RNA sequence: GCUGGGAAGGCCCGGCGGGGAAGGUGGCUCGGGGGCCCCCGAGUGUUACAGCCCCCCCGGCAGCAGCACUCGCCGAAUCCCGGGGCCGAGGGAGCGAGACCCGUCGCCGCGCUCUCCCCCCUCGGGGGGGCCGGGCCACCCCUCCCACGGCGCGACCGCU
RNA sequence: UGGGCCACUUUUGGUAAGCAGAACUGGCGCUGCGGGAUGAACCGAACGCCGGGUUAAGGCGCCCGAUGCCGACGCUCAUCAGACCCCAGAAAAGGUGUUGGUUGAUAUAGACAGCAGGACGGUGGCCAUGGAAGUCGGAAUCCGCUAAGGAGUGUGUAACAACUCACCUGCCGAAUCAACUAGCCCUGAAAAUGGAUGGCGCUGGAGCGUCGGGCCCAUACCCGGCCGUCGCCGGCAGUCGA
RNA sequence: ACGUCGCUUUUUGAUCCUUCGAUGUCGGCUCUUCCUAUCAUUGUGAAGCAGAAUUCACCAAGCGUUGGAUUGUUCACCCA
RNA sequence: GGUUGGCCUCGGAUAGCCGGUCCCCCGCCGGGGUCCGGUGCGGAGUGCCCUUCGUCCUGGGAAACGGGGCGCGGCCGGAG
């Protein structure tokens, strides 16, 4: 679509979310993925950590400063996964890669916005409940990420403000239902039109 | 032999009449095949092993599909078969629940592929019978012999994962 | 094969009550309150009667490996009931050929000091798990009493002491010194 | 049982292409006038024609 | 935790397939994936049906397993499943979806006008209630 | 259209019945429960306060590979209508007048008029019925031959 | 031109070889195109310049066209998982991982497993020796009491002793035990720059086996246009509006 | 032991595919990196592990693996 | 050179959830425990909001404690 598509990374499988995101940004859509530390990877934590440690071992023998760059933040890990699904060495792939923004936690532009979810990439439906999985946040922290603690505190502070906002939202909704009972004699004329046409059962 | 949903065929054939034998015997087989062309081909495959018959030296006098007599009644099917593994030949007895004989044999072909990696050219069905519930030997079949059977559907996986592809609400599993 | 239903029921005594929060069992008895959640196991826990307090664990459509979790949960809950009614008491004997093992019980039975194990100057400090209290029994010369409500914590504390007094670079068939769990019983002996 | 007469007419379609064909198969296909893929022709069925169909 | 169970007599709603939108009764259970199913008063003849396309409802009929369609129909009509189903919030949500989908352009226009007036009156009363709630003065 | 002249199935409380059971209804017994009255589990078995399967002394009605989407192969036993896309190559077709405003032409399929009556809309224009005789089939009678299949009766030949 | 080379199959020498030498057909050489990521030879298909349609082989998470099917049934968890002809890495042997199959055995006359009792006399049987008492060995292999107890299954002693099993019995009350077999998984499984199911990644599958329906596109097939070549040794001297 | 299944390419063969309009051909010295089939060191398991010493195996290549006589030697051998 | 209305936010569970409500505790609001509803999510992203022909006579309803100022001034919140 034309607007920015903000996705919540919590509970999403790394490669299934990355495949959906890569196709979206190739179709000219701006995609923002937040909370990349909540992304899951199928398989137990040890064998996923081994996969990253093998990635750490790949480096240029002659000059490691030229070699593969191993990004430790979960947002940059997810970004590199999307880059593996894009034709990033062409101008089209680079333009698509620029349309993607990834964050650890939820920064202030998007912590006050509604966040989408991709069911075809959620762990609850794509993965059998008896299988094991790893957290991208824990995996990143144990391969070098330094900001697991500070992002944890900032996410808790954000969730406290979100709880306050939600309570006001419930209070306004309760007042909405009370008002809808109060103005009832002068609303049933338009309510029956809605009920006739399938809105508002 | 490939597959699909198998159908049962009653194939009746005989040798061609000769001066030695004016009226040769008629032989009948039950063939589970995707279509009647495969059914006739499999019939010659079996009567060549059993009798000294051939497609060129004989003829098929009848080939008609056998319809299920009780397609609305659940029953248990015992199936005797022989198949070729990678290192030998084995006789197997298997049990399935279905409404049709052909459907149970199709279940057997999928099940031999799933558990034993047996292809349909390896498998050789030699007997299919509708057995009573008290004659069943497989606990997977026998656990459905309960007049008060009752179970929930615990973990309902969302299958409309792309309608919508993006949504605010995370799917519910419990129903 | 997937079994249609595999279920097992435990019986809860009168003096102890069990509360369920989904798959989180809270067992409250005279000796205290124990909590343990089984959210790693997909089962159906239900309380059956107000008369005899039965707890039933169900597993629908389970294979071989996940039918083994029904008895595991029932035994864990029975250990929870046992802990909040009788408690768990692991006795430990310290055995030694030559050097007596000196055990000093530090603050409130939470820290254990092993001094002269095999005659070495290093002092082992083993901290008991929370809710576990260690003491020196007055009935035996060299005996420790570990008491607590959770069997998992009491036996893990006893294993911490047992693995602390480990002989190294020697023949452990000959050098038998150390502290070993002698018996696993209860408190209040009922 | 009533056994119908064996069919006396066949329709033959060539399904393979013209690459790497053995000399005998190539000759019989030329005699059946099937020199191109997805070419079709009617063949009167008898012992002589059937044994040519078995070759190709 | 479970409240609805696959069992003989259980009424299920077919969510997709050749018989989507109809009610059926479970007459027998086969092989953990399918069930002998039969809607005698809802135009679904007896046939196998996978559990993946069923959604269990709250109604349970009383008839023995693999009884004939006659007895399934008698139980269905005696329990009046057709009328009881139509009175549930589930069926009314289904009906509302259907009459919203078949809404025409003129009907969309009249809904736009009715909802426009309805929302303005309601949100005016909401603001009026907010001021009344804000009029609190007590230590 | 065919098929096992489909298989199942629906309705006729299918009726006179017979038999069999179990994934066992009611009842009975035992063991656990809800305020001696109502539930849950385990046994017994043959219909009871449910049902299932097979055979009937025999079925009848509807529908019929179903517009209750259970499971096929088809079309001389097959026709009608609609939608989307790509394309428009060619350029003297006149045997008739002796072409001349101009080959609206060949093959093919049709309509009307050179016959007369009516009928219906419409103010002359439109839409219809045809208008008399023959065969062939459908209905009834009785009527020959042939083909194919079945059954029975023989006489001949061959085989014990 | 008279250097050939490759593949299926047959085939000789060689431990073998991307080795050397034959037979048959096809190919590459001389050949582009679709697929096999990549590649002289594999799979499909051979080619004038184009439009439309449809396919082959092969595919359809994203790179990357196409499954964004409410696809079907199972199998499989790998702390070196697996992932498609040629083909680009593995064996014998193992597994109380799990799944299916075969054969056999026990059991309400009380299986199996646990806990609990008994496990005797002749006889410390014979021949062996330094001592071998059931238990280093050579032969024998019995009888009585019995519910049952081998003149002995192991531990142990210089020999004894003391344990333990076979066997019987109590509590327990309903199924249980064994040997095979073959699927996936695991062990077996060690190399040098950092690295390769093509990559990212994938575990209600994007893995493995058996199947369905759609869909994608080759220079292949079908329809049409245009160019040329070949063929009809085609037609036109009748410009004959009479 | 008799047999039997493998792996490796630090041996030597076998072959002759690349290079004969040229890829400088042994050893040493210098210097870096890699492998593990681990000699030592860290943590372990087993012993015919009492202790000391030693032997077998596991995780494991982080770190180290030396000075000399003779010989061009690689190898070898000896001294320490 | 793109684009051709907006969504201003609970945390989450998935063998479970959401909403509402009286008593207890924490400085007049939240957290619990009862109790009542809903759950193929209807307090629903398969959703919600806004909705554009403009004006003139001209009535009825909605409102009238209302609506608009790139009008001033003050204060508050928000630091990832
Ligand atoms: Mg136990
Ligand atoms: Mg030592
Ligand atoms: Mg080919
Ligand atoms: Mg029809
Ligand atoms: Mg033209
Ligand atoms: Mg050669
Ligand atoms: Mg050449
Ligand atoms: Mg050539
Ligand atoms: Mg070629
Ligand atoms: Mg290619
Ligand atoms: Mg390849
Ligand atoms: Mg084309
Ligand atoms: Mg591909
Ligand atoms: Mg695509
Ligand atoms: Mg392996
Ligand atoms: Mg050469
Ligand atoms: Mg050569
Ligand atoms: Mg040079
Ligand atoms: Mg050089
Ligand atoms: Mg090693």
């Amino acid at each position: 679509e034309v607007q920015v598509l903000v996705l919540d990374g919590r509970g999403h499988l790394l490669g299934r979310l990355a495949a959906i995101v890569a196709k979206q940004v190739l179709l000219g859509r701006k995609v923002v993925v937040v909370r990349c530390e909540g992304i899951n990877i199928s398989g137990n934590f040890y064998r996923n950590k081994l996969k990253y440690l093998a990635f750490l071992r790949k480096r240029m023998n002659t000059n490691p400063s030229r070699g593969p760059y191993h990004f430790r933040a979960p947002s940059r890990i997810f970004w590199r996964t999307v880059r593996g699904m894009l034709p990033h060495k062409t101008k089209r792939g680079q333009a698509a890669l620029d349309r993607l923004k990834v964050f650890d936690g939820i920064p202030p532009p998007y912590d006050k916005k509604k966040r989408m979810v991709v069911p075809a990439a959620l762990k609850v439906v794509r993965l059998k409940p008896t299988r094991k999985f790893a957290y991208l946040g824990r995996l990143a922290h144990e391969v070098g990420w330094k900001y697991q603690a500070v992002t944890a505190t900032l996410e808790e502070k954000r969730k406290e403000k979100a709880k306050i906002h939600y309570r006001k939202k419930k209070q306004l909704m309760r007042l909405r239902k009370q008002a809808e009972k109060n103005v009832e004699k002068k609303i049933d004329k338009y309510t029956e039109v809605l009920k006739t046409h399938g809105l508002l059962v | 032999k490939a597959s699909g949903t198998l159908r049962e065929y009653k194939v009746v054939g005989r040798c061609l009449p000769t001066p030695k034998c004016h009226t040769p015997p008629l032989y009948r087989m039950r063939i589970f095949a995707p279509n009647h062309v495969v059914a006739k081909s499999r019939f010659w495959y079996f009567v060549s092993q059993l009798k000294k018959m051939k497609k060129s030296s004989g003829e098929i006098v009848y080939c008609g599909q056998v319809f299920e007599k009780s397609p609305l009644r659940v029953k248990n099917f015992g199936i005797w078969l022989r198949y070729d593994s990678r290192s030998g030949t084995h006789n197997m007895y298997r049990e399935y629940r279905d409404l049709t004989t052909a459907g149970a044999v199709t279940q057997c072909y999928r099940d031999m592929g799933a558990r034993h990696r047996a292809r349909a050219h390896s498998i050789q069905i030699m007997k299919v019978e509708e057995i009573a519930a008290s004659k069943c030997r497989r606990p997977a079949v026998k656990q459905f012999h309960d007049s008060k059977i009752k179970f929930p559907l615990p973990h309902r996986v969302l299958r409309r994962q792309h309608k919508p592809r993006f949504t605010t609400k995370r799917p519910n599993t419990f129903f | 094969m997937k079994t249609i239903l595999s279920n097992q029921t435990v019986d809860i005594p009168e003096n102890v009550d069990i509360t369920l929060k989904g798959r989180t069992v809270i067992v409250k008895g005279p000796r205290g309150t124990l909590r343990r959640d089984f959210n790693h196991i997909n089962v159906e826990l239900s309380l059956l009667g107000k008369k005899k307090k039965r707890l039933r664990v169900d597993k629908w459509w389970g294979n071989r490996k996940e039918l083994a979790t029904v008895r595991t949960i029932c035994s864990h809950v029975q250990n929870m009931i046992k802990g909040v009614t009788l408690g768990f008491r692991y006795k430990m004997r310290s055995v030694y050929a030559h050097f007596p093992i000196n055990v000093v019980i530090q603050e409130n039975g939470s820290l254990v000091e092993i001094r002269n194990f095999l005659g070495e100057k290093y002092i082992r400090r083993v901290r008991m798990r929370p809710g576990v209290a260690c003491s020196v029994s007055q009935a035996q010369k060299d005996e420790l009493i570990l008491e607590g409500n959770d069997i998992e914590l009491v036996s893990n504390s006893a294993a911490l002491i047992q693995q602390a007094t480990t002989v190294k670079n020697k023949d452990i068939r000959k050098f038998l010194d150390g502290i070993y769990v002698s018996e696993k019983g209860t408190v209040q002996q009922a | 049982f009533y056994v119908p007469a064996e069919p006396k007419l066949a329709f033959v379609i060539r399904i393979r292409g013209i690459n790497g064909v053995s000399p005998k198969v190539r000759k019989v296909l030329q005699l059946l006038r099937l020199r191109q893929i997805f070419n079709g022709t009617f063949v009167k069925l008898n012992k002589a024609s059937i044994n040519m169909l078995r070759i190709v | 935790v479970f409240r609805r169970f696959v069992e003989v007599g259980r009424v299920a709603y077919v969510s997709f397939g050749p018989h989507a939108g109809k009610l059926v009764a479970i007459v027998d259970v086969i092989d953990q994936n399918r069930a002998l199913v039969d809607g005698p008063c809802t135009q679904v003849r007896r046939q196998a049906m996978p559990f993946k396309c069923m959604q269990l409802t709250d109604f349970i009929l009383k008839f023995p397993h693999s009884a004939h369609q006659k007895y399934v129909r008698q139980a269905w009509q005696k329990a009046d499943i057709n009328t009881k189903w139509a009175a549930t919030r589930w069926a009314k949500k289904i009906e509302a979806r259907e009459r919203k989908a078949k809404m025409t352009d003129f009907d969309r226009f009249k809904v736009m006008k009715a909802k426009k007036m309805r929302n303005r009156i309601i949100k005016n009363e909401v603001k009026k209630l907010q001021k009344a709630a804000l009029l609190k003065a007590s230590p």
